[PDB]
Order: structure tokens, then C-alpha cells, then sequence
């Protein structure tokens, strides 16, 4: 096939005495002429030439050299360093003969590897010993003991054509069908070829005497056998492997066919190494022992031979395991002679040779590939194996699965890296942020778009909710169901439900109610918080009480009700089951006191930090987002609710709060970065301090792309939900992110007081770098599961390092780094995590199980189109069914049937009908050989650039709607992507989220109250109202509400088309005393408070009058650089004419219908013709712009004006800029 | 598969602490200190049955005293 390798072995016979140096090079021409093997010739062909002749040995003299032994190295060196030929009729061979004393000699003996092996050899150096010795006594030339190459051809052709021959085939056949996959002692990946010849020979003698002892009580028990039995433990224990595939040193010739031939012998083949963990060593050194004897019947089969039939792909096994001893004696009279190895060959990974002496005792050779093992840490795992044989000369009863192989260093550096005992106070989280409210009760606390509270504000409407969930018969141990928008009121109920000693349950309402109402069934809370617009859906919900939450409470102090306890259940979290139900995690109080006082105590905030509230109120790790903020006077900022899953606006939100501290899943920090350019991460990420990610593995060139776009702080935090948010800790940038060398960012170190222990199966722990089973133990464990003590009892288990204390099992497959971080592997179960979503596949098989006429059903997760793998986690869930009766299942309509009952993410995209489940010859259902999906109305005029959108995205031509985004391969993440795409495309905003509730080229495509009444704010207390400008709409006084007290409310009213007040009137004075309808009757009596900027200055100041008439007091009259109609008129045309471009300039060019907007300014220019200005002899408020005589211009027509000056014009005093100043005026005089 | 734990075909004994806490222990392993034996080694589902009718003290209105 192929020109071979041309690396060769090497080893010198160190001869003492009287040697005969002219008459033993003349012996080494003579032995080598003997064997015809040796006269191998390669040229591609392989043959033997006859015509080849050997040269003597040049003897060397070294007597009179300063260093004769280490010369005598250096030339046996500079040949063996040399790349052979292979080429030529060059003979493979050389022999030396260096002369180091008088009485010594180094004969250095070098042979191609395709000549001799380590077993052959000494055959021929021994042959060369005779003719020598046999000169010595005056004979001729003994005959040649080998036979010749033609024979030993023969031999092969004898064998292969006979029924050994296939009889070892089918032996070996089903020897690798059920072959493990190999093991290694080095944690890198195992190569299939190794290119090094140099390699680290490593002699160990064990002198402890310990297996001595242990064959002296196992007798029966050969020696040979029961060290191979120990390796094979020792191998496995290390590795954490009880099955692996290793490799054994048989022989293709045996008896005198072996000992006649000139090489090579040895025969390196798979074998199959199984441990039982409740199995004594005798039973394992017998199983073993009894193993190799089948083996061995078949063991002249070749080893090239089981790869032919089985490049750079995985190899067969990793170890080698050899017990044979090789025979290197020779016998020249008065000549002592030693055999030095030199080079042996390369290795691939781990060559293991075992020799129990004569005397009793143990000594072991270890080869190691250099790139794989260095010195050190082979001597530490050979230490391990003398106190793995310790244990059965102690007890030899011992079973194979409890014996120990952790050294006693590696004990303590675990009671180092889990010594996280902090005493925390015996507290609570409503004591928390009681005694934060009390430091800084003016501070800024909680804030959405349309409030601010602060501190003091804040507990006061808590304890106000408190009491009336006290009043509704919520008592301390109770739960309360929570289904909120995300506002400020979100926040609320959370902090009230604790304050009254209650835990709180989060609901998705984006859960079908049939999930819904199944979740309230098994944690029967007490109460429901909710709006009314949700109230509809929970009807069907028995006995459950509503309360609709929308609104800020009468305050009645700020004093904390004291109701909450330690020992209390804080929340219940639900998560999905493997049996089709799902199970509710509670979590105690102290579990959550610890996980934030760790938090603030390791990531400090203070009073100048702005943390987001983003994460949906269903994921946990929204709970150190709804407290943490408020054990530190750090401020709160509520998102607009479907913002988590827009990139966009997640960067406007940020650059409109000035957010410092937030949290990311790596999918969506992915899909983040994927839409940032450095201009505007410098515009939106600029105020960001410290970013937290959790959930995923968190790929480091992620941290490090985003270490460049920002440079913020970014931490890695891991933790199921059983375990109170995170659980461990690591940081994602500077120093320890450059020092990572794997693919994804350690989950690192312990939070306070919680530990992590990495174990077997057996439960024993693992070295480092070893793979185990993640366990928890620490104060921050849940309750257990709800209404489920049978998951409680398997996953909450016992810890048998902590004596009666308990241990969370994870489920996930960790291992110990260098220098003590825990670096996550994968899974040991069925469990997913796509982008950052707990998915159980055995729920959706058991759903998918009761659906009509469904025999078999199995889910799976793969990436169906590669042009969407760009960045995150691009799995989709695919199903696969088969019917119970062999017809068409119709799946579009059973996927319809399982999306009212799972959640929208555990629904599949694509459902596919197969005839048969593709199982393999083990019948354990073959997940490769699950068939991808593949990739009518043709599109249209309007969505054909949507349409042409989707090819730029999937990398596939969509021609035909109806055309589902998910089912080509997109997913979330690149749905991001396309309305970013599209709202480049089309003057119309398109959010990430219209493409979730429909993806499909003809429904995408087809998709500020317009009433009278604008209900901007409704509070409970006083009522703002905002009149109109002469676009007849209020919208801009939307950010006049935030710099209000949260009881007042505002309500704006405006004049809309058709049938409004504005188009059906002549005078002003009809449309102004058309208000008077509108106001008087949701204020009959006041007092009254009045805003109107422009137009709707003049048309309150004319109300303002009007209601003079009356009967009733006007408290606050504001203006926002109004003018008398006294002051048709131009220049004032260019005015309001800015005002028509500003005000639609701030629409988006959304919308048309609009023409209501244009149309208003036109019946208000024909309004202010007519116009004339009241009395009004009150005091009013008046806003002036300094860039465009207010005091005698408004001097008749109100006695009094406080005015304020503003830097601004006409058009940008209502803008929010200005707003800045002007907000904070209005507060401070409506009180 | 893997986790000694997962095993349907497993034995598990039933355990209990001085907090009145169950724990499942794989027949396989050295019984932890600290916890005492209150079932011998049953099957997955007979674990299950006996569990769910002997704690049922499992909810958020239990742990309101103690
Ligand atoms: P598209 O319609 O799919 O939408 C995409 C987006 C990203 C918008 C959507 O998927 C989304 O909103 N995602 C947010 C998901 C989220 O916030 N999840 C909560 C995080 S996990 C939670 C507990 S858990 O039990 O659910 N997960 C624990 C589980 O996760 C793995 N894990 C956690 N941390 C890890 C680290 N650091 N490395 C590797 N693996 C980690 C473990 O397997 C663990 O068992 C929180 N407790 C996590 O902080
Ligand atoms: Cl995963």
C-alpha cells in the first residue's frame, strides 16, 4: 500500500570480561547471513534480496576517552536519531561494538521495526553468541536456527485459507461489535496514530511487601492473573470507566515456530475490560484469566486484519496491558551479559508491563506518550496503585466498586475548596428590605415608563398590598399565584406576598390553560394576582380566588408587618417532569437570605447602580432580580413586557436607565453581540458595570467578543433551580478568561456556605480531571419538590460525607480542574437546555404517547438547517410518531392538539410520521439515523421581500407562503436577526415577537388609543388631565407621568376622526365646551387640575374659566408656552407647521389612516381664527421657551403667573429633554 | 445509564433522618451514617407508592412552624 514508517529498535548488550572484539564483529556478519529475513528489501514492494551483504561492526575503542560511558551514549545516540532510509538495498541493520574498558563492552544492536521485534531479538543475538563461543572452543560454524522467509510465507498462506481462519474472524467480529469504547489516563483526546519514537520509560519497584501479602491469601489465584486483575481495576477506578476498551500482547506464532523466527511476533489486540463494581478481586482476576484463555485460541489472527474489516478517526483501545517477560539471557563463558533497551517504538498512549518476581513482590514498567503524560503525574497514579493494592492485602474481601484510589493530598484540597461556612443572619427577605428602606427611604427604588418609586414610597404600597392579601385570607404559609405584566406592580406583588409571610408562584401566561390550570391544581394557592384582562382564562379554574393588581394602593404607613419567618417557603418554581407532569421546586426562605447576601457580599452594588428586571418571572433567576437591587439601595427599571427577546430594544432600554448590572443566557449574549456594532456599544453597553451570565455552558470566544465590544465585567454563574438561583461562581473576563483552555468557561467555585462533590457510581469521589456525577450540599437546597416525595427521595438524597444531612443530585457530569474550578461536561440524562429552557424530553414523548392513534412517539433535538447555526443554540425539538393502525396521522393537527397542553418552547416545530422506529441491532433506537426535515400560493407583491428575507436567513429559496420560519431550520435567535432585517426593508418597526405568534410568509404579512378618553396613568388619587395639541391627540404627555406621584392619575383627552369635536365644530368655543362634557362628568365636583401646551393651552385656560362659572375651584392651571389667540396670522403657520413635523417625525412612519393627524391641524388653523381669550382671575402656571413679553401678553387674562424659564423652543418644550425639568416642577407644585 | 439512581431495574432502600426526611439509597452502596432504614431494597415503582403514603408533609403550609 504504502512506503512504512522507518523508525527502529534499538538496544546494546553490555558485555563484561575477556571478549574476543575482531572474532564476535566476524560472528555478527555470520549470525546475521543466517537469517534471510533480515536481508528484507523494500523498494510499492516488499521482498527479499539475497545479494545483499552485511558489513563488520566498527569497533570503537573509548578506554582513552575522558568519559567512556557517556561517549559510549552519545554515539549509540547519533545513529539512533538518524531517520533510516528504508529506501535502497541499504540492509536495515546495524551493529557497533564500543569498547568502554578492558573487562567491558557496548554491543549496540539496531533493526528496522519490520525485521525484529522486542520478542525476536535476542534470537539473533543469542545465534551470534554461539557462533562465537563455538569458534572459542575450535568448531566450525553451527547451522542456522531460523527458517528461511519462503517458509515462514507459506506458513501465513498454510493459515488464512483454513477453518481457523474465519473461525477467528467470526471470534474477533463479535469481539469489537460489543467492544467499549477505549479509555486513557490523560484528559485530551486519544489520537489514532502517534508520530514521536522517543517516548518516557518509567521502572517502578514496590517494596512495600503489600502484594506479597495479597497472593499469599488469594494462593489460588496465579500471580500473572492477579496483577493483570489489579491493573485492570487500577485502570478503570482512574478513569471513572468500568467498561473501556484495552489492548493485550499476543503472539501470530507459538512454540518452536516462535522461537525459530526472526520477527516480528507480538500481537497487540482489543480486549474487552469489564467492571463490576460488587465483585471481589479473585472473581475479577478470575472472570479476567478466563477470558484471555478464549482469547488466546485465537490470538494468531492479525491486528491489522481487525482494522481492515472494522485515517485519523478514534482507535480501538487506549491502554496496553502486557504480563509477558522476555528472555535476554546469554551464556559466553566468563562473560556477564546485560541487555540495555534503547528504543522500543512509539506509543499512543499508555503501555503498561506488570512483573511479579520470584521473591513475591511487584515491579511495573510504564511507556507513556510525551505529548499525553509527563514524569510527575505518572509517579502519583502509580502511587495510587500501591494503596489500591493495600486495601485487598487489608481486606481482600473488598468489593472492586468501594476500593479507594484518592491520594491523601487530594482529600484536603477538597476540604479547602468547600470551606464556605460565612455565618448569615437569621433573617428573611422582607427584613432585608425593610432595613435598606430604612437607610435610604428618598432614594430611587422601582421605575417603569409610567412610575418611579422610592424607597419609602415603595414599602408603603408592599405593606398596603400585604394587608389587603391579609384581608382576602392570606396567611403565613400560604401561596399566592402570580400572572402580572412586567410593571412596577410585578415587583409589588412579590414583596407583598412575602411581607405577608406567603411564597409566590410565578405563571407564564403564555402557557396553554390546561398547563395552567393543571399547575394551580398541585400547589392550590390561596390567592391569584392578575389583571382583568387575564381573569377570562382562570374561570374555568375552581375554587381559586382572583385579585386584580393595576393600580397603586392608599399608603397607611411603611412599617414591615413582621409575618415572614426563616423556616417559611420563599417561592415555588415549577419545572418540566420526565413522567408528563410537572413539579413545582420549593425554595425556603434562608435558601434565597444566603444566595443574595453572597451576592452583594462578592458583587457589591450600591446606591448609583441600575439594575434590569428583563427575565421572565417563570425563570428563577428573575428572583435575585426582584431583591438584590433592594438589600443594597441599588434602583430597579422594569422592561416593556416581549423586550428579553429583542436585541434592540434590550440596547435602547439600556441607554434609557443608564443600566449597570443585568443578566444574560450565552444564547441571548450571542444574538446580543450578533447586533451591536462598537458605536453602538458604546451607546447602549456603556453604563454597564458587571453582566452575569447563567443557564448554558458559556462559550469563552463569546466572553472574550464581548470583552472587546465593551470591556464589562462579565461572571459565569451555575446552579439548578433545586439549589436557590446559582450554586457556583467563576469569572468570564480579564486574567482567569485568557487562562481558560477549554471550549467553554468553568462553572467554578462554591458560593457561601455549599459545597460540590463530583461522584462515582459507588459514590466515592474522583480525582481531578476525572468526569463524575455533580452533587450539592449546602443551605442552599430546596425544600424538595412539591406534592412529590418520590422526586424528592431520589434526587434530594443522602450525603454520606455529612452525616445526617442531605444532597442535591444534578444530573450533571463535571470534573475537577488544576486549580479547583469545576469545568461541566454534559448530562447523564434526558434532560436538555436549548437556549437557556429546562426541557425534559420524557414529557413530550409521554404527551405526544396519548395522542390519537400514536403507537410510538420520540422527540428529538438537532439542527435542522446548517445556515441558521450561526451563533447560540440553534436546536429544534423534532418529532417523530408512528401510528398504531399503519394510516397517515395527520400531524399538522395533532401538533395543533399538543400545543394546548405544552408550553410553546416544549411544543415541536416539525412532526414527522415514520413506518418503523429505526432502531439497530440493539434495538436502543439509533438518534443518527432519525431523518432531518427536509427543506402554495406563490408569495405575493407585498411579502415578497419578506419572502426574499427568509432565503437571506435559512440559506434556502422560499418561493411558496404559508412557509413556516421554524420548520425551515429558524429558531428564536434568528428571529432576531429577521425583524432587524425587515425593519430595515419596510418603514414599519417589526419585533422579534410578532414572528413568534405567527411565522409564515403571508400571515407575517398582514400585520395610543384613538378614543376620546386617553387613559395615560389611572392611579386612585387626584386626576391630571392633559388637553390635546392641534393634532387632537395627548400622546406626548406620556413622559410627563413618571416625574408624578404614583396616586396621581392622568388622563389625557383628545379629539379623534371621524365624529369629533374638532371637525363637527364651528366655533372654539363648541369643542371647548365640548370637553366640559367629557371632564365634568368623571370629575362632577372638583377640585380640578389642568395641562395644555399650545392649543390645548387656550383650550383649557378657556375651560379653566368656564368652570369658574361654576361652583367649583381650579387648583393647577398649566401652560406650556401657550399664547392668547389676541397675540388670519403667518409666522405662526411655520410654527405649528413644526409641530405637524415634529409630532410625526416621533411616529416611527408607522401609519394609512392617519390622515386624521394631517386632517386635525387642518380644522384647527380655521379654529384659531375665531378665537378669544376668558377672564380666568386665578393663578396659572406658565412654561416658557427662552429661543422664541409673556408677562403683559397674558397679563388681563390671569392675575397671577409663576413662570419658569427653558432653554428650548416652541416645538421641543414637551420633548422629553425638557420634560427633565419641567416634570419635577409640576410634582412639586401639585402638593 | 450512568447514575446508579436512574436505574429502573435498581433495588433501593428507603431511608429517613432525625428530620423526618426520606432518601432513596441504591442497594449496591454503603449505607450513609446519619439516616435509618425504614423499607428494604424495593423496586422503582414500589418505592414510588410507598413514598407517596407515608410524606405527605411536603407542601409550603408545612414548613409554616417548625
Ligand atoms: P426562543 O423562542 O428558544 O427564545 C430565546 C430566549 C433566549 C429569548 C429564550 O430561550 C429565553 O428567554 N431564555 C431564558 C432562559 C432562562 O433564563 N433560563 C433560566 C436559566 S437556568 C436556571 C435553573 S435551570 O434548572 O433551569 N437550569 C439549570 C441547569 O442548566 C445548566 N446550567 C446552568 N448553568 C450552567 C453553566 N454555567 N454552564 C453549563 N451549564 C449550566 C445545568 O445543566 C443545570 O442543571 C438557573 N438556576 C440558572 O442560573
Ligand atoms: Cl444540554
Amino acid at each position: 500500500s504504502e512506503l512504512p514508517s522507518a523508525w527502529s529498535v534499538a538496544h546494546y548488550v553490555e558485555l563484561t570480561g575477556e571478549v574476543d572484539s575482531p572474532l564476535l564483529a566476524r560472528a555478527v556478519v555470520a549470525g546475521l547471513a543466517q537469517a534471510d529475513t533480515l536481508r528484507m528489501r523494500f523498494t510499492v514492494w516488499q521482498w527479499v534480496d539475497d545479494a545483499l551483504t552485511f558489513e563488520l561492526p566498527e569497533i570503537i575503542d573509548l578506554r582513552t576517552n575522558i568519559d567512556p560511558h557517556g561517549t559510549a551514549q552519545a554515539l549509540m545516540q547519533a545513529d539512533l536519531q538518524q531517520d533510516l532510509r528504508v529506501d535502497s538495498g541499504k540492509p536495515l541493520v546495524f551493529h557497533q561494538l564500543i569498547q568502554v574498558a578492558d573487562n567491558r563492552w557496548y554491543w549496540y544492536q539496531r533493526y528496522h521495526h519490520l525485521l525484529v521485534d522486542g520478542f525476536s531479538f535476542p534470537a539473533i543475538t543469542r545465534q551470534i553468541a554461539n557462533i562465537y563461543c563455538t569458534w572459542l572452543r575450535g568448531e566450525p560454524t553451527p547451522a542456522s536456527p531460523f527458517t528461511p522467509f519462503a517458509d515462514v510465507v507459506e506458513e501465513y498462506q498454510q493459515y488464512r485459507e483454513s477453518e481457523a481462519w474465519q473461525r477467528d474472524a467470526a471470534f474477533w467480529a463479535e469481539q469489537r461489535r460489543q467492544l467499549p469504547p477505549p479509555a486513557s489516563l490523560s484528559p485530551a483526546p486519544l489520537p489514532g496514530r502517534s508520530a514521536s519514537a522517543d517516548i518516557l520509560r518509567l521502572k517502578l519497584e514496590f517494596t512495600d511487601g503489600e502484594f506479597r501479602q495479597l497472593a499469599t491469601q488469594l494462593s489460588g489465584v496465579q500471580r500473572t492473573d492477579l496483577a493483570l486483575a489489579l491493573a485492570a481495576l487500577w485502570l478503570g477506578r482512574l478513569c471513572n470507566r468500568m467498561d473501556y476498551a484495552a489492548g493485550f500482547i499476543f503472539m501470530r506464532r507459538l512454540g518452536s515456530a516462535a522461537l525459530t523466527a526472526t520477527g516480528p511476533v507480538l500481537n497487540v489486540l482489543p480486549l474487552g475490560i469489564h467492571i463490576a463494581a460488587q465483585e471481589t478481586l479473585p472473581e475479577l482476576a478470575t472472570r479476567l484469566a478466563a477470558q484471555l484463555k478464549k482469547m488466546r485460541r485465537h490470538q494468531r489472527y492479525d491486528a491489522e486484519q481487525i482494522v481492515r474489516d472494522s485515517a485519523g478517526d478514534e482507535p480501538l483501545f487506549g491502554p496496553v496491558l502486557n504480563i509477558k517477560v522476555f528472555d535476554y539471557q546469554l551464556d559466553i563463558p566468563d562473560v556477564q551479559a546485560q541487555t540495555h533497551t534503547l528504543a522500543t517504538g512509539p506509543v499512543n498512549d499508555l503501555e503498561l508491563a506488570l512483573f511479579p518476581d520470584v521473591h513475591g513482590d511487584l515491579s511495573i514498567e510504564i511507556l507513556a506518550n510525551k505529548q499525553r503524560y509527563d514524569e510527575p503525574t505518572l509517579i502519583q497514579h502509580a502511587e495510587r496503585l500501591k494503596m489500591l493494592i493495600a486495601q485487598f492485602a487489608a481486606d481482600p474481601a473488598l468489593l472492586c466498586g468501594d476500593v479507594d484510589i484518592m491520594l491523601p493530598g487530594e482529600y484536603a484540597q477538597l476540604a479547602q475548596l468547600n470551606a464556605t461556612q460565612v455565618e448569615i443572619p437569621e433573617t428573611t427577605l422582607s427584613a432585608l428590605v425593610a432595613e435598606q428602606a430604612a437607610k435610604t427611604p428618598d432614594a430611587p427604588a422601582l421605575a417603569d415608563a409610567r412610575y418611579l418609586f422610592s424607597y419609602r414610597e415603595m414599602r408603603e404600597q408592599v405593606v398596603a398590598l400585604a394587608n389587603l392579601l391579609r384581608e382576602r385570607g392570606v396567611k403565613p404559609g400560604d401561596s399566592v399565584a402570580v400572572a402580572l405584566p412586567r410593571s412596577v406592580f410585578l415587583t409589588l406583588a412579590l414583596h407583598a406576598i412575602v411581607e405577608a409571610g406567603a411564597a409566590w408562584l410565578p405563571l407564564d401566561t403564555g402557557y396553554p390553560d390546561d398547563r395552567l390550570k393543571m399547575m394551580l391544581e398541585d400547589a392550590r394557592p390561596s390567592l391569584l394576582i392578575t389583571t382583568d384582562d387575564q381573569l377570562p382564562r382562570f374561570s374555568d379554574v375552581p375554587n381559586l380566588t382572583s385579585l386584580c393588581y393595576n393600580a397603586p394602593l392608599t399608603p397607611q404607613g411603611s412599617a414591615p408587618l413582621q409575618l415572614s419567618q426563616p423556616h417559611h417557603t420563599a417561592y415555588i418554581i415549577f419545572t418540566s417532569g420526565s413522567t408528563g407532569r410537572p413539579k413545582g421546586v420549593m425554595v425556603g426562605q434562608t435558601a434565597i437570605v444566603n444566595r443574595l447576601l453572597w451576592m452583594q457580599n462578592h458583587y457589591p452594588l450600591t446606591g448609583e447602580d441600575v439594575v434590569a428586571q428583563k427575565t421572565p418571572c417563570s425563570f428563577d433567576v428573575s428572583v435575585w432580580e426582584f431583591f438584590w437591587p433592594f438589600i443594597a439601595g441599588a434602583k430597579l427599571v422594569m422592561a416593556e413586557p416581549e423586550a428579553h427577546r429583542d436585541p434592540l430594544a434590550m440596547q435602547q432600554f439600556f441607554a434609557e436607565y443608564g443600566v449597570t448590572t443585568t443578566h444574560f443566557v450565552p444564547s441571548m449574549l450571542a444574538a446580543f453581540v450578533a447586533s451591536l456594532t462598537p458605536q453602538t456599544a458604546r451607546q447602549s453597553c456603556a453604563t454597564l458595570k458587571q453582566v452575569f451570565c447563567s443557564g448554558e455552558a458559556l462559550p469563552a470566544d463569546l466572553c472574550r467578543e464581548w470583552q472587546q465590544l465593551t470591556g464589562a465585567p462579565l461572571h459565569n454563574l451555575y446552579g439548578p433551580t433545586e439549589a436557590a438561583v446559582d450554586v457556583s461562581w467563576y469569572p468570564a473576563f480579564g486574567e482567569e478568561l485568557a487562562q481558560v483552555r477549554g471550549s467553554s468557561v468553568p462553572i467554578g467555585y462554591p458560593v457561601w456556605n455549599t459545597g460540590l462533590r463530583i461522584l462515582d457510581a459507588m459514590m466515592h469521589p474522583v480525582p481531578p480531571g476525572v468526569a463524575g456525577d455533580l452533587y450539592l450540599t449546602g443551605i442552599q437546597l430546596a425544600q424538595g419538590y412539591l406534592g412529590r416525595p418520590d422526586l424528592t427521595a431520589s434526587r434530594f438524597i443522602a450525603d454520606p460525607f455529612a452525616p445526617g444531612e442531605r444532597m442535591y443530585r444534578t444530573g450533571d457530569v463535571a470534573r475537577w480542574l488544576d486549580n479547583g474550578a469545576v469545568e461541566y461536561l454534559g448530562r447523564s440524562d434526558d434532560q436538555l437546555k436549548i437556549r437557556g429552557q429546562r426541557i425534559e424530553l420524557g414529557e413530550i414523548d409521554r404527551v405526544m404517547q396519548a395522542l390519537p392513534d400514536v403507537e410510538q412517539a420520540v422527540t428529538h433535538a438537532c439542527v435542522i438547517n446548517q445556515a441558521a447555526a450561526t451563533g447560540g443554540d440553534a436546536r429544534q425539538l423534532v418529532g417523530y410518531l408512528v401510528s398504531q393502525s399503519g394510516l397517515p396521522l395527520d400531524t399538522s393537527a395533532l401538533q395543533a392538539q399538543l400545543r394546548e397542553t405544552l408550553p410553546p418552547h416544549m411544543v415541536p416545530v416539525v412532526l414527522l410520521q415514520l413506518p418503523q422506529l429505526p432502531l439497530s441491532a440493539n434495538g436502543k433506537l439509533d438518534r443518527k439515523a432519525l431523518p432531518l426535515p427536509e427543506l402554495r400560493a406563490p408569495k405575493a407583491g407585498s411579502e415578497t421581500i419578506i419572502a426574499a428575507a427568509f432565503s437571506s436567513l435559512l440559506g434556502c429559496d422560499v418561493q411558496d407562503a404559508d412557509a413556516d420560519f421554524f420548520a425551515l431550520g429558524g429558531h428564536s435567535l434568528l428571529a432576531m436577526k429577521l425583524a432587524a432585517q425587515l425593519s430595515r426593508q419596510v418603514a414599519r418597526q417589526v419585533t422579534p415577537g410578532q414572528v413568534m405568534v405567527a411565522s409564515t410568509v403571508a400571515k407575517l404579512a398582514t400585520i395610543m388609543g384613538f378614543e376620546t378618553i386617553l387613559p395615560l396613568r389611572e392611579g386612585n388619587g387626584p386626576t391630571l388631565f392633559c388637553f390635546h395639541p392641534a393634532s387632537g391627540f395627548a400622546w406626548q404627555f406620556s413622559v410627563l407621568s413618571r416625574y408624578l406621584d404614583p396616586q396621581w392619575s392622568i388622563i389625557g383627552i383628545q379629539s379623534p376622526r371621524p365624529n369629533g369635536p374638532m371637525q363637527t365644530a364651528a366655533n372654539l368655543d363648541e369643542v371647548c365646551e365640548a370637553h366640559l362634557a367629557t371632564l365634568l362628568e368623571q370629575q362632577p365636583h372638583g377640585p380640578y387640575y389642568l395641562l395644555g401646551y399650545s392649543l390645548g393651552g387656550t383650550l383649557a385656560q378657556g375651560i379653566a374659566a368656564r368652570l369658574r362659572a361654576r361652583g367649583e375651584q381650579v387648583a393647577f392651571l398649566g401652560l406650556l408656552d401657550t399664547w392668547p389667540p389676541e397675540t388670519l396670522d403667518p409666522e405662526v403657520l411655520a410654527e405649528i407647521n413644526r409641530e405637524r413635523e415634529a409630532f410625526l417625525a416621533a411616529q416611527q412612519g408607522s401609519t394609512e389612516l392617519f390622515t386624521t393627524i394631517e386632517g386635525n391641524y387642518a380644522d384647527a388653523v380655521r379654529l384659531l381664527t375665531t378665537a378669544h381669550s376668558v377672564p380666568f382671575d386665578g393663578k396659572a402656571t406658565l412654561f416658557v421657551a427662552e429661543r422664541t413679553s409673556p408677562e403683559r401678553a397674558w397679563s388681563p387674562w390671569i392675575a397671577e403667573l409663576d413662570i419658569y424659564r427653558q432653554d428650548c423652543a416652541h416645538v421641543d418644550i414637551i420633548s422629553p429633554g425638557t420634560f427633565e425639568k419641567i416634570g419635577p416642577i409640576i410634582r412639586a407644585t401639585l402638593n | 445509564f450512568s447514575n446508579p439512581f436512574d436505574d429502573p431495574q435498581g433495588a433501593f432502600y428507603i431511608l429517613r433522618n432525625a428530620q423526618g426526611q426520606f432518601s432513596l439509597w441504591p442497594q449496591q452502596c454503603v449505607l450513609p451514617a446519619g439516616w435509618d432504614i425504614v423499607c428494604q431494597p424495593q423496586s422503582q415503582a414500589s418505592c414510588q407508592q410507598w413514598l407517596e403514603a407515608h410524606w405527605r408533609t411536603l407542601t409550603p403550609t408545612n414548613f409554616t412552624q417548625l
